């Protein structure tokens, strides 16, 4: 191994100092598996042991790969990132293709491994620190520090951003219509093509890559797989937002419409120019809720003008790079969830609903984690970063059971929510 | 004389900061000759050495008498230097718990004397430590030393003496991989299941590699046999449990005194099973004022009566066998309180302890017993690195029934019912459609803000129409109080119309009990009802609305 450069000098913000973060309990298989990575990529010179003397940490956790057997190794950056990588945005910062959202199809690669070949900045090894935990806290943990790039830091593609584009650089001119985006780890390709060439081409990038030296364990089972499927990908022409629906009913009773005024003075948050008076005044007596009421003329043109107004979408609604992305996911029961994509109340960059299977697979807790995966890829592509969740579940149990299902390589920022209200419904 | 060849650890002072520069002066001359005896013994033995006053750096020096006044102690106040010192890493935590120990046939426990002096100090910051002893007045030059080893007191002593502490075991444990040794602080604990004779030549050995890097163990005996008196633990051979727990009569109770004892109960609580702080903590919501003497309630007198009770006699806990499942028990104590069992065998427990809801101001059983098992499964992987199987107080029905309509994302590992009284259990449930043939109440409820006054009542589509009075509630409790009148007023099954985004909030909630009264009406008619319907509307948009005040 040689250094292409030397090293890339990384200073820290100023008047801010590494990161502290506690290390997670783990189970004993996964500090196995750490313990075992760990002292292959020390052999490799990728890590080393430190001393006393390094104060700063950074968690550890054991997923797998996708579908695997084999144990991976996730190190969660957000802490050193939010402390390095605010600073290179800026510096280092990678361009985002806005026109990658426009593309039929969109495969995602995983190009992680080459950050491996590049050393890290000497002086800023320190801030690279991890613990593998022991058991009933019997021993003093494993303490590493990087010697390379490390994955899922976002100083790993910035550094390596040169040396990226001089690989690609030859594939882009033969491929000149093919937009390929590099978040962290992974490398965003999207195209027109129909969906066989379109895989072809990407298996002449991934052939491209491997014979300019890098590996992109996107390979699949070889030749024959059973019943699975191969891989991701992405179709963001079908992206877009989605509108707010009324029951359509032959007959209606007082209850009906009065979930109907509800729904609609809810929806009048977003719309202004929604009248709920004609559908008010039909109600206007002490009924039973069971009682069906014919609509009137006015009640009925009110219907339709809502139902138009509707099904536009909401003006002065735009993308505000300078503010965060909040994503807020609520349950729907029967294995569905839906979200909403914001920046400012009620104004709604995105919003979708996610269904992965019926029953005697998953339970919430992997559908939870499986949406917030899509979401935030929806969200990489689209605006080029991640938002932050507001999780309808509770902080110890999402932290104990979240890695179970993880299959990304990168982690978003989440706050959990105990309160949330009779919306439900309302988004479904 | 164990002067040691152990590589220095590295140490920077916070970036910006220099050396601390404190002079001392006083005191008294006795002070100084006991220090000048001190200090030239240490000097003899390498710990510290005399300086040459080239622009040093000083921090004060003290001298402090032990009880039995033969020997003399010196304290050098490191403070100010330990502001100006670097961050090191975390030590410890938190202590090894013994239900996670594993049977061993022997074990040994090894103290070392004089653990910091005999680690070495970082050459280049060593002038950091520098300190002044005082000549007798006649400001004449003082006495300068620095240190050569690891000072007591000093932030990055602990740490270090664990690394090196590691390193020098390093070289043992790779000739010895069939014992086991836990290092804690200047303590070392050995386990083996070595034939005693070859333990105990074991042992020695030990002690003799340790002895060779400078670091002693004891050879009067060998001292410590179980027990075994361990951070508040009595560890013996086949069995684990805490130490004797005291419970203190008073006639009268402070804030401190309150405090003691609740912690000394937690403490009691992860061996003995069924420990209620309930009660006794709630006397503790006088967080205000801490010197403040606490009248004892009954309820509290009545708990800790019962804590008496269970404390009457010993209790143990057993050791970890990996190789026999994990299994964890949870009983409903029923305030809000709940308590649970680790197990592997029948009559034996590995630990218990206690769940407590002191967050929210409703809630129900079920979501309860679900926190209850997510502490249980973080503690276990904690303590033992799995996740135990579970035996439940609840119908697997009931469980679905719950989680499948419920809002927040929940989910338990495997799991079997048990029956063992009180079951949990859903009891009622709301109509998820209108019901036809059923009174409709239109319901709602107002207060002035000011007056407290307030009032609340309904209106039906069979042109039935009640308005009740309230003095000293708020809105919140006028709506609740209207929903109220609505189900004491109406027949098996109704139909209940509030615009009270508030108290369908509670009502859907679906809690079977809280602090307030008024709530717990409800629950129980809402227990007693076939069919309940909850519906809501838009407020002041006069809809179905009702147009009194
Ligand atoms: N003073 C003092 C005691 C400290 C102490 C703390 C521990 F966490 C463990 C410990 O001893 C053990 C050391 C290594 C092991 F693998 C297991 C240990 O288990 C202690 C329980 N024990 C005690 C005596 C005995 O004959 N068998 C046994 O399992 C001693």
């Amino acid at each position: 191994p040689i250094s292409p450069i030397e090293t890339v000098p990384v200073k820290l913000k100023p008047g801010m100092d590494g990161p502290k973060v506690k290390q997670w309990p783990l189970t004993e298989e996964k500090i196995k598996a750490l313990v075992e990575i760990c002292t292959e990529m020390e052999k490799e010179g990728k890590i080393s042991k430190i001393g006393p003397e390094n104060p700063y940490n950074t968690p550890v956790f054991a997923i797998k790969k996708k579908d695997s057997t084999k144990w991976r190794k996730l190190v969660d950056f957000r802490e050193l990132n939010k402390r390095t990588q605010d600073f290179w945005e800026v510096q280092l910062g990678i361009p985002h293709p806005a026109g990658l959202k426009k593309k039929k199809s969109v495969t995602v690669l995983d190009v992680g491994d080459a950050y491996f070949s590049v050393p890290l900045d000497e002086d800023f090894r320190k801030y690279t620190a991890f613990t593998i935990p022991s058991i009933n806290n019997e021993t003093p943990g494993i303490r590493y520090q990087y010697n390379v790039l490390p994955q899922g830091w976002k100083g790993s593609p910035a550094i390596f951003q040169s040396s990226m584009t001089k690989i690609l650089e030859p594939f882009k001119k033969q491929n000149p219509d093919i937009v390929i985006y590099q978040y962290m780890d992974d490398l965003y390709v999207g195209s027109d093509l129909e969906i066989g060439q379109h895989r072809t081409k990407i298996e002449e990038l991934r052939q491209h890559l491997l014979r300019w030296g890098l590996t992109t364990p996107d390979k699949k089972h070889q030749k024959e797989p059973p019943f699975l499927w191969m891989g991701y990908e992405l179709h963001p022409d079908k992206w877009t937002v989605q509108p707010i629906v009324l029951p359509e009913k032959d007959s209606w009773t007082v209850n009906d419409i009065q979930k109907l005024v509800g729904k609609l003075n809810w929806a009048s948050q977003i719309y202004p120019g929604i009248k709920v008076r004609q559908l008010s005044k039909l109600l206007r007596g002490t009924k039973a809720l069971t009682e069906v009421i014919p609509l009137t003329e006015e009640a009925e043109l009110e219907l339709a003008e809502n139902r138009e107004i509707l099904k536009e979408p909401v003006h002065g609604v735009y993308y505000d790079p300078s503010k965060d992305l909040i994503a807020e996911i609520q349950k729907q029961g029967q294995g569905q969830w839906t979200y909403q994509i914001y920046q400012e109340p009620f104004k709604n960059l995105k919003t979708g609903k996610y269904a992965r299977m019926r029953g005697a697979h998953t339970n919430d807790v992997k559908q939870l984690t499986e949406a917030v995966q899509k979401i935030t890829t929806e969200s990489i592509v689209i605006w080029g970063k991640t938002p932050k969740f507001k999780l309808p579940i509770q902080k110890e149990t999402w932290e104990t059971w979240w890695t179970e299902y993880w299959q990304a390589t990168w982690i978003p920022e989440w706050e959990f929510v105990n309160t949330p209200p009779l919306v439900k419904l309302w988004y479904q | 004389v164990p002067i040691s060849p152990i590589e220095t650890v590295p140490v920077k002072l916070k970036p910006g900061m220099d050396g601390p520069k404190v002079k001392q002066w006083p005191l008294t001359e006795e002070k100084i000759k006991a220090l000048v005896e001190i200090c030239t013994e240490m000097e003899k033995e390498g710990k510290i050495s005399k300086i040459g006053p080239e622009n040093p750096y000083n921090t004060p020096v003290f001298a402090i008498k032990k009880k039995d006044s033969t020997k003399w102690r010196k304290l050098v106040d490191f403070r100010e230097l330990n502001k100006r010192t670097q961050d090191f890493w975390e030590v410890q935590l938190g202590i090894p718990h013994p239900a996670g120990l594993k049977k061993k046939k022997s074990v040994t426990v090894l103290d070392v004397g004089d653990a910091y002096f005999s680690v070495p100090l970082d050459e280049d910051f060593r002038k950091y430590t520098a300190f002044t002893i005082p000549s007798i007045n006649n400001e004449t030059p003082g006495i300068r030393y620095q240190y050569n080893v690891l000072p007591q007191g000093w932030k990055g002593s602990p740490a270090i003496f664990q690394s090196s502490m590691t390193k020098i075991l390093e070289p043992f444990a790779a000739q010895n991989p069939d014992i086991v040794i836990y290092q804690y602080m200047d303590d070392l604990y050995v386990g083996s299941d070595l034939e005693i004779g070859q333990h105990r030549t074991k042992i020695e050995e030990l002690r003799q590699h340790l002895l060779r890097w400078g670091l002693t163990t004891p050879d009067k005996k060998h001292q410590k046999e179980p027990p075994f008196l361990w951070m508040g633990y009595e560890l013996h051979p086949d069995k684990w449990t805490v130490q004797p727990i005291v419970l203190p009569e008073k006639d009268s109770w402070t804030v401190n005194d309150i405090q003691k004892l609740v912690g000394k109960l937690n403490w009691a609580s992860q061996i003995y099973p069924g420990i209620k702080v309930r009660q006794l903590s709630k006397l503790l919501r006088g967080t205000k004022a801490l010197t403040e003497v606490i009248p004892l309630t009954e309820e509290a007198e009545l708990e800790l009566a019962e804590n008496r009770e269970i404390l009457k006699e010993p209790v143990h806990g057993v050791y970890y066998d990996p190789s026999k499942d994990l299994i964890a028990e949870i009983q409903k104590q029923g305030q809000g309180q709940w308590t649970y069992q680790i197990y592997q065998e029948p009559f034996k427990n590995l630990k218990t302890g206690k769940y407590a809801r002191m967050r929210g101001a409703h809630t129900n059983d079920v979501k309860q017993l679900t926190e209850a098992v997510q502490k249980i499964t973080t503690e276990s992987i904690v303590i033992w690195g799995k996740t135990p199987k579970f035996k439940l107080p609840i119908q697997k029905e009931t469980w679905e029934t719950w989680w499948t309509e419920y809002w927040q994302a929940t989910w338990i590992p495997e799991w079997e019912f048990v029956n063992t009284p009180p079951l949990v259990k859903l009891w009622y449930q709301l109509e998820k459609e209108p019901i036809v043939g059923a009174e409709t109440f239109y319901v709602d409820g107002a207060a002035n803000r000011e007056t407290k006054l307030g009032k609340a009542g309904y209106v039906t589509n069979k042109g039935r129409q009640k308005v009740v009075p309230l003095t000293n509630t708020t809105n919140q409790k006028t709506e609740l109080q209207a929903i109220y009148l609505a189900l004491q007023d109406s027949g098996l099954e109704v139909n209940i119309v509030t615009d009270s985004q508030y108290a369908l909030g509670i009502i859907q909630a679906q809690p079977d009990k809280s602090e307030s009264e008024l709530v717990n009406q409800i629950i129980e008619q809402l227990i007693k009802k076939e069919k309940v319907y909850l519906a809501w509307v838009p407020a002041h948009k006069g809809i179905g609305g009702n147009e009194q005040v």
